[PDB]
């Protein structure tokens, strides 16, 4: 209850997944959007 | 780099040559150990001009 409010609290994230397993103790602080096809992502809901 | 440290070895030790490392034995004792958290893959020195 000290962490939940009426309004909400969106400002916890997560990465759903990642390109690779990350090692233990590593903490990755990039945002980078995953290519997962040959085609540029650009940050559009292009090709995958 | 390992387990998210950063593990330094030093000596200091007079030489009377000016070609190239001598024909000598010295351990490297431990001086500092501080924390990276990061990765590192590439690296470079610095000089003064």
């Amino acid at each position: 209850n000290l962490d939940s409010k009426v309004g909400g609290n969106y400002n916890y994230l997560y990465r759903l997944f990642r390109k690779s397993n990350l090692k233990p103790f590593e903490r990755d602080i990039s945002t980078e959007i995953y290519q997962a096809g040959s085609t540029p992502c650009n940050g559009v809901e292009g090709f995958n | 780099n390992i387990d998210g440290y950063f593990k330094i070895y030093s000596k200091h030790t007079p030489i009377n040559l000016v070609r190239d490392l001598p024909q000598g034995f010295s351990a490297l004792e431990p001086l500092v150990d501080l924390p990276i958290g990061i990765n590192i893959t590439r690296f470079q020195t610095l000089l003064a001009l």
